[PDB]
Parts: C-alpha cells; sequence; structure tokens
C-alpha cells in the first residue's frame, strides 16, 4: 500500500495473509469461517498446492502475539473464464482445512448480494484497501498492515482520466478503478488478493479485490480491482458445495 | 422501491408486487419491527470491528 497508513491491530480483521513455503504471496478476505476470497493471479505460479497457509488475524509480520490463527487452503477455486498471465475475472474462492475461530481479531468480511452491491454498494465514493504490499513502488513490503482510502471511478472516467499506455489491457465489466491519478496513494502487487471494503449504515461489505495496474501509485493511473458483485452467484453455489479431491479446481464461469 | 435510496433497508431490499417492499439481512443479524434495521445475533457478526464495536 502507497500512501496509507498502519491499520490500527484489529482494525481490518478480515484481513487474510497468503503464504507459500512460509514466504508473503498475497491477501485474501475472510467472508465466513471456513472461505477466503482471493485474487486468481496469486497462483499462477504455484506448484507447491499442499505448502499453501492462510493466516488469520495477522498485524506485525516480524512478531508472533497469540492473535494468529494459521489454516492450510485446502481448496483453490478458480472461475474456468479466467486464464493465467491475463487481467479479466481475477478472482480465487478458497476453502480452509479447518474453520478459524471468530474473536476480537478474526472477523469476516460480508459478502453483499448482487442487487444491493451493484444499486447501492458500487455508489459509496470512498472504501478502504489493505495489505502488506510494497510502501512505495520499487520499495520494500510492509511488515505492520496497511490501510489506504481509496474513491471509485466509473470506467468511462477511468479512461479518460488516464494516461493513454500501448499495450495496455482493457478495463473490462469484471473490473472497476479505484484511487489516485497524482501518483500518491495506491495498492501494490504485493497486496494482490486484499480486499477493497465498502462501508454501508455501520457495516463493511467486500466489494473488490486488489488485482492490477500500471506500476504502483503511477501518475496518470488508478489502480483496478475485481468486481466482486458479477460474481456472488458464482460464489454462494460453490460455498454450498462438497469438497473435491485435489487443490486446485477450475469452475464454470458464469 | 429497492432502487431508490435501498428501499429505506438497512443491507437487502426485495422488491414485490405492486408498492410493496420487504428488507432483509445478512446470516448472523435480524430484522427489527421497523422492518428496515439490522441487529447482530452473534457475537461476532460480519463487517462489525470488535475493537471499535465495544469502544
Ligand atoms: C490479473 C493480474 O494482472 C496483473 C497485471 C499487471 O500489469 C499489467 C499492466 C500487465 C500487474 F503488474 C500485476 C501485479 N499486480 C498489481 C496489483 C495492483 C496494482 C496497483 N497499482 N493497484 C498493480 C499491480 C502483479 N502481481 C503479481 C503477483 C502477486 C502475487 C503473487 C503472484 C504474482 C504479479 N504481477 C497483475
Ligand atoms: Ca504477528
Amino acid at each position: 500500500i502507497v500512501g496509507g497508513k498502519v491499520c490500527p491491530k484489529g482494525e481490518c480483521p478480515w484481513q487474510v495473509l497468503l503464504l507459500v513455503n512460509g514466504a508473503q504471496l498475497c491477501g485474501g478476505t475472510l467472508i465466513n469461517t471456513i472461505w477466503v476470497v482471493s485474487a486468481a493471479h496469486c497462483f499462477d505460479k504455484i506448484k507447491n498446492w499442499r505448502n499453501l497457509i492462510a493466516v488469520l488475524g495477522e498485524h506485525d509480520l516480524s512478531e508472533h502475539d497469540g492473535d494468529e490463527q494459521s489454516r492450510r487452503v485446502a481448496q483453490v477455486i478458480i472461475p474456468s473464464t479466467y486464464v493465467p498471465g491475463t487481467t479479466n475475472h481475477d478472482i480465487a474462492l478458497l476453502r480452509l482445512h479447518q474453520p478459524v475461530v471468530l474473536t476480537d481479531h478474526v472477523v469476516p468480511l460480508c459478502l453483499p448480494e448482487r442487487t444491493f452491491s451493484e444499486r447501492t454498494l458500487a455508489f459509496v465514493r470512498f472504501s478502504l484497501v489493505s495489505g502488506w504490499g510494497q510502501l512505495l513502488d520499487r520499495g520494500a513490503t510492509a511488515l505492520e498492515l496497511m490501510v489506504l482510502n481509496v474513491p471509485r471511478l466509473m470506467t468511462q472516467d477511468c479512461l479518460q482520466q488516464s494516461r493513454k499506455v500501448g499495450d495496455s489491457p482493457n478495463i473490462t465489466e469484471y473490473m472497476f478503478c479505484a484511487g489516485y491519478s497524482d501518483g500518491s496513494k495506491d495498492s501494490c502487487k504485493g497486496d494482490s488478493g486484499g480486499p477493497h471494503a465498502t462501508h454501508y449504515r455501520g457495516t463493511w461489505y467486500l466489494t473488490g479485490i486488489v488485482s492490477w495496474g500500471q506500476g504502483c501509485a503511477t501518475v496518470g493511473h488508478f489502480g483496478v480491482y475485481t468486481r466482486v458483485s458479477q460474481y456472488i452467484e458464482w460464489l454462494q453455489k460453490l460455498m454450498r458445495s462438497e469438497p473435491r479431491p485435489g487443490v486446485l479446481l477450475r469452475a464454470p464461469f458464469p | 422501491i429497492c432502487v431508490n435510496e435501498n428501499g429505506g433497508c438497512e443491507q437487502y431490499c426485495s422488491d414485490h408486487t405492486g408498492t410493496k417492499r420487504s428488507c432483509r439481512c445478512h446470516e448472523g443479524y435480524s430484522l427489527l419491527a421497523d422492518g428496515v434495521s439490522c441487529t447482530p445475533t452473534v457475537e461476532y457478526p460480519c463487517g462489525k470491528i470488535p475493537i471499535l464495536e465495544k469502544r
């Protein structure tokens, strides 16, 4: 996260840290005690599927304070329409091997209904994005969880306010722009998979996933987030399904 | 009704036959008798921050 602040311990309790062989991989969002929402691109280069860990209640990477809960990831579900190495359909649904225990430091973020997300949440201007990603473009990653408040833009406004860069990926209906074009504030590659959380009438909801952008906090550019509202029914159907052998599962989308 | 200011609902809104509207809540919440407000039914409802709630 560039240009944000430390999220006070316990104030981003749905934040997940994904680890592969103990190394920082990605962020994620807890949506109930066994399910985590992350980005599909987090998993393009994974070979050791059995070495994938989700950490809840994490805050500071340099210390163990007892609030951290580690779980093995039993399943990684990716939509059939996602193509590795490309930007569209950047979402993954993770099933934990054992539920996390809800505490003051581990709480799920509400996965909203599609209609409520499209007609109401999509119009809340500011939302929070968080993670242990880069503090600067081409800079070191954070030891303490960081959070940033970013405004959402309509895609027409994003494209008109952006610096026309060659070979740039298209912003589809499965994405949205959020952030600033002045080069001061943005989420970064190490924040990939993390939540874009929206407040509405005293409750927080999942609206986006840190997906992509041109560098980190690049002048003339905004962060691009997976538009979670497009995947509500796809996520709900999978959460009601029985686990299947093997970690990776490609599921039909829609 | 739902398209306009979330039909007055705190959380979810469903449109019915005529000027009928039903508000609903995420699991771990119950709808109050005002028919719009959602109250937690569990210790750790989704989207609420315990350290801020208890403060
Ligand atoms: C579908 C993903 O598409 C991507 C396309 C990219 O560039 C385009 C312009 C082609 C790109 F740079 C990324 C990087 N992510 C990222 C995220 C947020 C921002 C931002 N400014 N808000 C900028 C970049 C990235 N993340 C990883 C990664 C993260 C963890 C584990 C494994 C890989 C690799 N690359 C992803
Ligand atoms: Ca720690």
